[PDB]
């Protein structure tokens, strides 16, 4: 769901929907993930080790 | 390269402006060339 249910009701979406809306929280669209998803999504899988 | 995408058409704005202005000039082809 990500930020809505703090609000009530948590709505189902997929996760790689959820932060590529953050990225229109910082000023760029969904262009900078998905044209890079294998990549970009890897690198957060490295950053926790 | 981007995962989920799907097929899908994407329509024209412009379409809606150019399939009125066919019909009109269809019927005064066959005035004139046949003769
Ligand atoms: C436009 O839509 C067509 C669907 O009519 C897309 O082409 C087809 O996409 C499917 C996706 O699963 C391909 O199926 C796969 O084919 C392989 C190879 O045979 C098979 O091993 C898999 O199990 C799966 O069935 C299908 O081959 C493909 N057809 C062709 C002719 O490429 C197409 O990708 C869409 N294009 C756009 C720009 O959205
Ligand atoms: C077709 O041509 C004839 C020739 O005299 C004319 O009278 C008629 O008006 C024309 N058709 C149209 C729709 O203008």
């Amino acid at each position: 769901s990500g930020w809505t249910f703090g609000a009530g009701a948590a709505l189902q979406i997929p996760f790689a929907m959820q932060m590529a809306y953050r990225f229109n929280g910082i000023g760029v669209t969904q262009n900078v993930l998905y044209e890079n998803q294998k990549l970009i999504a890897n690198q957060f899988n490295s950053a926790i080790g | 390269v981007v995962i989920g995408i799907v097929n899908n058409t994407v329509y024209d704005p412009l379409q809606p402006e150019l399939d009125s202005f066919k019909e009109e000039l269809d019927k005064y082809f066959k005035n004139h060339t046949s003769p």
